[PDB]
């Protein structure tokens, strides 16, 4: 996004580099954040044939989509209302991300501005 | 120089882990390019073998 | 049959852009050799050819009434239901 | 205005711009007038076999005979050794079959010191 | 054997004593019927190499090649009856006595059991050869291609009869089975370098290797086509089987001393690939393919490697099979214009239709496609010189890339192309040659389906 | 200038004698007379068939067509391939392989007889 | 389609010339040689044949062109290239 | 032979119009653009001194050599067209005719019967076209590349063969 | 209008 | 030789159509608009990006588990 001109251009110290984010630790400063679970236990998951790229926490809105895929074959046209609640769960899982990726934006100038807060005036 | 042009945007998905939706392209890609084709042969016979863009014109009626 | 070539006397320059052109040459002194050659390529069924959007849009003007049937069933069976 | 057109072994000069047809004298075109007649004897020599019905035969190019004597036969014969020919033997000789030679024994002996330190793992490779 | 030994040995009188006319007749009559009885031997059991009495055996390698050469002796008289039947009756009969004593020696020698009986045969084959070339041939440098053919042989040659001698006072019988079983380390030392060095070099002329390779444009182009065949497509292939036995014993100073001849087969074989890019002989273009086919083989053997032996039988059959095809191909032209030159006859796909249709297979074996026996053996050797070295791909592919470009070059130069206009003595091409032509290409292609026949003595 | 008089003539006799040299390249009506050769029977079977040139003809002969290459050229290869197939191959192991069938929970599976676990509650995340 | 024949050749011939204003539609004998009657300059031949050139789609080499002066001519010429035999 | 001033702009005429075709593209810009060319080529035009001709000759060439179109239009049916030689690989040589067998042969009996005529015509007339060769041979050789026509009655044109009995260009 | 068509002779 | 030219040359001329080119082409032209709006229509999501992209900077620390700068 816009936050590329920020860090190469700008200082890239307050932009966070996605390749080893997140640094600090996420249950730092968060008062019992809330524990991801899957309702797709493995074997089914490994059963599904789910591809690994495909296989993360919202992987079980695939295996209804699948199976109406299956059973209204050769209806294609169908399957829609399921698709769209897989999709819009990958809206959900996908807006966790920049949450994070915001959370770790906003702790850099946050530690940062502090470092010279309380080392200026001594 | 189009088809060629294609090509290199089936290896820009491939780049990022983006296979099968290559070969998306590579289903949809075949059909409509392949229709170019000999609709460019359809005018060249037509116009006695003439293939240089110049020579050409007042085809749309 | 014979092919018959069409007629001499209703190939000159008017109607077309090589008027233009050859005014513009009369205006620097000069006189075109070819003017009437050309001709046809402007004159007869080949004039008035279509813009480039224009043809774009060739075949709108029955799709967006096949649009207005296709629509009215999807209102009449959405009345239905 | 542009430039002009600078010429290359592989890009050569053509014959619109060259000063040869662009300054002519009278000894020029005499020595060019009867190029056409070395080949016109040439040509109705050669259309005089092409167009003979007893000729059942292939007629011979004498320039294409000597041409295949020139590469094959009339080379050796004709070979003078100087340092220009002896270094260019030596370098486009000897000199790649030790450039090869360093190559690939510098690899083998990598390899060779490699996996006996243990180094490169084979464990699936068996066939060879 | 003996079962083809005199069977081979019999045609020789028969031809002799056959009727005025009917000597082509009853020559190819029974040489094909020979041929056959020698499909027999392509049948090898488990490990253990077919023996039969104490001087002749035979093994999952000679027998490939013993098939070949039984199986080439019709090809030669039929292609070589053309221009032979405007002589006499005693001349054409010596030359098919020639051609039946060349395969003879063939046969024997390569399911010699002794070592030194191996010899005395492998450059016995020699006087054959050495007359076909000089008497019948048709050019004037025949007479400088026969001495040089001769005495290249015979230089690399000599070392190893001193050399097979010694082993046979110092370590004793020089059976091929003896010395496998008792098989000792050759530990580095300069007598066995030398010793190495001589019991190889005699192998590594008939190949030829770079360098050591002359002979061969001179020997090839100048023969008659009844040999022009035997000097590319069997005999090359017996300096192979020599390699192929002689390194048993060679163990292990092979790859301490293997450096030069690698670098010199593998770096020359671009070269001369790269005088085949760039020739006016169509018979000297063959030539010099054939030496970049055989450089191959030469770094095959010498990784003693099973992918690699494997390879050189595929590649070694092969090659022979396809470079005896286009010696009947350059024929076929050479007596319609009486020429040599490539650029002379340029367009016969226009003239003579199917000819170029045999052209097209001929140039495609050489180019080697995949199933192709000749692409199953060069394939099987890149393997091999890669898991030896990663960086002979590069010199290996090369000439994969290079070979493309001349073996269809004289597909483009001769075939696709106008016709020469002055030439005009072109005939519809003679039932015998397209029938020769598909005895050398059905094979091949039929080949294809069971490759484990040819693989080599390690499938 | 302008064709010399000399080659004025040249290409006049050239060009009379083109026009004839191509009048004569002409075929005849006749031409080519070409030998006959045996018919097999359903050919002549067909000839006075198609007398009328009505769809009456026009179905079946465009359709008996297509028939016969379905025979030949559809059922009898997969014919021979069905055969090579079920028994040839199929004695011999791993030599036709596939994934096995993606099977989702819900659905029984056809040989145990038992309905598989479905999943449990998904957190309502409608739109 | 029917190939191009001497009448057709001649009939498309005089078309360009007529068509041309720098030439009289009267004065059009089928021989009638560029040069001495209808007087055109020795640049006008040269710029009417590319019209021919691109009336029947072929070239005229500067080697022919040049000595092509009369209708008969230029009929003639192209006749005799593509083959024209009645 | 030796290419005369007014032959050589000539050809520069011939080339550059074709060169601009590729370049004005449509026919209004031609006609201008041509009539501007022919124009300008026409203002000088009485140059009594031929030097001062190759003066104007000195940029006309580099300034064609530069303004060329990188991708000039040549029609296909000439070197460079794509229709260049394209039917060239069915041109099969009359002479190849001899060599049919005769089923072949009498497969078209009226066609050979007048190839033999024609064979005959050019077996009687080739040694009356030899002798004319060298009863007006140029002293010294044949001097130019031209070849003379058959002077007096029943005499076919020196050396013709090949040139009547040529295959025609579109031989299918 | 068909004319001839030289070709070679491929009956052999 | 024989006939068989539905169409014939033209000189200088517009070529001669025929019916079934014309409106062969009119249809196809017409319905790839058909599916072009229709599938808008019922698919304009597709295209318009259904899913909302939230802005970063309304995101307030609170659920961001952003502890304030007092510590
Ligand atoms: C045309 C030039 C040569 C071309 C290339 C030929 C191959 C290169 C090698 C040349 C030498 C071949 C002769 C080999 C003879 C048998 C080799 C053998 O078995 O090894 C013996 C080693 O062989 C030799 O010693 C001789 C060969 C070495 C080279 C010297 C002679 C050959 C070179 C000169 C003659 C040939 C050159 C041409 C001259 C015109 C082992 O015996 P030993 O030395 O261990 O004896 C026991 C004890 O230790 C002391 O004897
Ligand atoms: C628009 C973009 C263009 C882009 C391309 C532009 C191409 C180059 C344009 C510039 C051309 C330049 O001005 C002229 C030159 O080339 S050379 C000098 C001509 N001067 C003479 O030749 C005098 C002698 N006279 C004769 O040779 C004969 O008289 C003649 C044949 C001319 C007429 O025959 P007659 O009638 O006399
Ligand atoms: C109206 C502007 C639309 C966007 C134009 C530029 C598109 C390419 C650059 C942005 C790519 C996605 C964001 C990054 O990251």
């Amino acid at each position: 996004g816009a936050h590329l001109a920020r860090r190469y251009l700008g200082d890239a110290s307050k932009e966070p580099d996605p390749l080893r984010m997140p640094t600090f630790p996420p249950d730092y400063g968060f008062p019992e954040r809330k524990e991801r679970e899957m309702v797709a236990t493995q074997q089914e998951m490994n059963d599904a044939q789910l591809m690994l790229q495909q296989r993360d926490y919202c992987a079980h809105y695939l295996i209804q989509l699948l199976k109406c895929k299956r059973d209204s074959f050769p209806n294609f046209l169908a399957c829609k209302h399921e698709q769209h609640d897989w999709d819009y769960c990958e809206h959900l899982d996908y807006v966790k991300r920049m949450k994070e990726f915001e959370r770790e934006r906003r702790l850099l100038q946050r530690k940062k501005r502090r470092e010279q807060r309380e080392a200026e005036m001594a | 120089f189009s088809t060629s042009s294609q090509l290199g945007l089936m290896m820009v998905t491939i780049g990022i882990n983006q296979p099968h939706l290559a070969f998306l392209h590579i289903c949809m890609h075949a059909f409509f390019k392949a229709m170019l084709f000999m609709c460019s042969g359809s005018i060249i016979h037509s116009l006695n073998d003439e293939q240089d863009i110049r020579k050409m014109g007042g085809l749309y009626k | 049959s014979k092919m018959e070539l069409p007629d001499y006397k209703q190939w000159k320059i008017e109607g077309t852009p090589l008027e233009t052109v050859q005014e513009k040459l009369a205006a620097r002194g000069l006189r075109d050799p070819w003017g009437r050659n050309e001709a046809w390529r402007y004159s007869g069924g080949f004039a008035n050819n279509v813009s480039f959007v224009g043809a774009l849009l060739k075949g709108f003007k029955w799709g967006f009434a096949a649009f207005v049937v296709a629509v009215g069933a999807e209102y009449y069976l959405e009345s239905q239901n | 205005s542009f430039p002009k057109y600078k010429p290359s072994r592989l890009a050569t000069l053509p014959a619109t711009l060259d000063p040869a047809e662009y300054d002519i004298s009278p000894e020029t075109r005499k020595a060019q007038a009867e190029r056409l007649a070395i080949r016109s004897r040439l040509k109705r020599e050669y259309l005089l076999q092409y167009n003979d019905p007893n000729r059942l035969g292939v007629i011979e190019d004498p320039a294409l005979i000597r041409w295949t004597y020139a590469r094959s036969a009339n080379i050796y014969p004709n070979f003078r050794p100087t340092p220009k020919t002896s270094l260019l033997g030596a370098l486009f000789g000897i000199g790649p079959l030790f450039f090869w030679y360093y190559v690939f024994k510098t690899d083998r002996d990598k390899k060779e010191k490699l996996i006996q330190e243990g180094k490169l793992d084979q464990t699936f490779n068996i066939s060879y | 054997m003996l079962k083809i030994i005199i069977p081979t040995t019999m045609l020789l009188p028969m031809t002799w004593m056959s009727k005025h006319n009917m000597i082509w007749i009853n020559a190819t009559v029974h040489s094909l019927l020979i041929s056959l009885i020698s499909l027999s031997l392509l049948n090898q059991l488990g490990e253990n190499s077919l023996n039969f009495s104490l001087t002749f055996f035979s093994d999952s390698l000679s027998a490939p090649l013993l098939v070949l050469t039984t199986w080439l002796l019709p090809l030669m008289l039929m292609a070589s009856q053309s221009h032979l039947s405007k002589e006499t009756t005693t001349r054409k009969k010596l030359y098919i006595t020639m051609l039946i004593l060349l395969q003879l020696f063939l046969i024997m020698t390569f399911t010699a059991t002794e070592l030194i009986l191996f010899y005395i045969l492998f450059e016995a084959t020699l006087v054959p050869t050495l007359i076909i070339i000089t008497r019948w041939g048709n050019q004037t440098e025949r007479l400088n291609a026969g001495l040089y053919f001769l005495f290249y042989t015979l230089a690399g040659s000599l070392p190893l009869l001193v050399a097979l001698v010694y082993i046979q006072n110092t370590t004793g019988s020089l059976n091929f089975l003896i010395i496998h079983y008792w098989s000792h380390p050759l530990s580095n030392s300069w007598s066995n370098i030398f010793m190495w060095l001589a019991c190889i070099m005699a192998f590594m002329v008939k190949m030829p290797l770079y360098g050591l390779h002359l002979w061969l444009p001179k020997a090839h182009v100048e023969a008659p086509i009844a040999g022009s065949m035997v000097l590319a497509a069997v005999l090359l292939k017996l300096g192979g089987y020599g390699m192929m036995r002689i390194t048993t014993i060679l163990n292990p100073l092979t790859n301490y001393m293997a450096y030069p001849f690698l670098m010199l087969s593998m770096w020359g074989m671009i070269m001369t690939s790269s005088i085949c890019l760039r020739q006016t002989d169509l018979k000297s273009l063959i030539a010099y393919s054939s030496v970049s086919h055989m450089a191959l083989v030469i770094v095959a053997i010498m990784i003693q490697t099973p992918w690699s032996f494997m390879g050189a039988t595929a590649l070694m059959i092969a090659h022979g099979l396809t470079s005896s095809m286009l010696f009947c191909l350059a024929n076929t032209n050479y007596e319609r214009v009486h020429s040599r030159t490539m650029i002379l006859a340029r367009g016969l796909q226009t003239l003579l239709p199917l000819m170029a249709t045999w052209w097209l297979m001929a140039s495609l074996t050489n180019l080697a496609l995949p199933p192709s026996i000749n692409l199953i053996g060069e394939l099987f050797i890149i393997t091999a010189s890669f898991s030896w070295s990663n960086i002979t791909i590069i010199l290996m592919g090369m000439n994969m890339m290079i070979t493309a470009l001349y073996s269809l070059y004289m597909l483009i130069t001769t075939q696709r192309g106008k016709y020469t206009h002055h030439i005009n003595n072109i005939k519809a091409s003679f039932t015998r040659e397209n029938a020769l032509m598909a005895l050398h290409i059905l094979p091949l292609l039929l080949l294809t389906l069971n490759p484990k026949m040819i693989l080599g003595p390690l499938y | 200038s302008g064709y010399t008089p000399d080659e004025k003539l040249r290409l006049q006799q050239l060009r009379e004698l083109r026009r004839r040299w191509l009048k004569d390249q002409e075929l005849s009506p006749r031409e080519p007379v070409l030998p006959p050769r045996r018919v097999w029977p359903m050919e002549q079977f067909w000839n006075k068939f198609l007398q009328d040139g009505a769809p009456w003809k026009n179905v079946i002969y465009k359709t008996y067509r297509h028939s016969i290459f379905a025979v030949t050229h559809v059922l009898i290869p997969v014919w021979i391939i069905h055969y090579y197939l079920k028994y040839h191959v199929t004695a011999k192991p791993y030599t036709v392989v596939e994934r096995k069938p993606r099977i989702f929970p819900g659905d029984t599976i056809l040989e145990t007889g038992e309905v598989i676990p479905l999943m449990k509650e998904f957190p309502d995340q409608h739109h | 389609a029917p190939p191009l024949t001497l009448e057709a050749i001649k009939d498309r011939v005089l078309y360009v010339l007529k068509l041309y204003d720098k030439i009289d539609p009267e004065k059009l004998s089928v021989n009638s040689h560029f040069m001495k009657d209808l007087g055109l300059d020795s640049l006008d031949q040269v710029e009417i044949i590319m019209a021919m050139e691109d009336e029947f789609g072929f070239e005229i080499p500067d080697i022919d062109a040049e000595k092509l002066m009369c209708p008969q001519e230029i009929v003639d010429y192209i006749a005799d290239k593509k083959d024209v035999y009645e | 032979a030796y290419l005369t001033h007014q032959q050589k702009v000539l050809r520069l005429y011939k080339r550059a119009l074709r060169h601009l075709e590729s370049w004005c593209v449509h026919r209004d810009k031609y006609r201008y653009f041509a009539c501007l060319m022919r124009a300008r080529f026409d203002e000088h035009k009485n140059e009594k001194d031929m030097v001062k001709a190759t003066q104007l000759l000195r940029q006309a060439e580099e300034e064609f050599w530069y303004g060329q179109h990188p991708q000039p239009y040549i029609f296909p049916e000439s070197p460079g067209g794509t229709s260049y030689e394209r039917y060239e690989c069915y041109k099969v040589p009359e002479w190849c005719l001899d060599d049919w067998h005769p089923s072949e042969k009498a497969m078209y009996p009226d066609y050979f019967a007048k190839r033999e005529q024609w064979k005959r015509l050019r077996r009687e007339s080739w040694e009356r076209e030899v002798k004319q060769l060298q009863e007006e041979t140029p002293p010294g050789g044949p001097r130019t590349e031209a070849l003379p026509p058959a002077r007096k009655e029943g005499d076919l044109p020196p050396l013709w063969w090949h040139i009547v009995t040529r295959p025609r260009e579109r031989p299918m | 209008k068909r004319l001839f068509i030289i070709k070679p002779s491929g009956f052999y | 030789a024989g006939g068989g030219v539905h169409i014939e040359p033209r000189y200088r001329q517009f070529p001669q159509l025929t019916r079934s080119q014309l409106i062969q082409a009119e249809f196809f032209s017409a319905t790839m608009w058909f599916w072009i709006l229709w599938r808008f229509w019922h698919d304009s999501d597709a295209v318009l990006g259904h899913f909302p992209y939230p802005d970063p900077s309304q995101w307030t620390d609170e659920e961001l588990g952003i502890l304030p700068d007092d510590e």
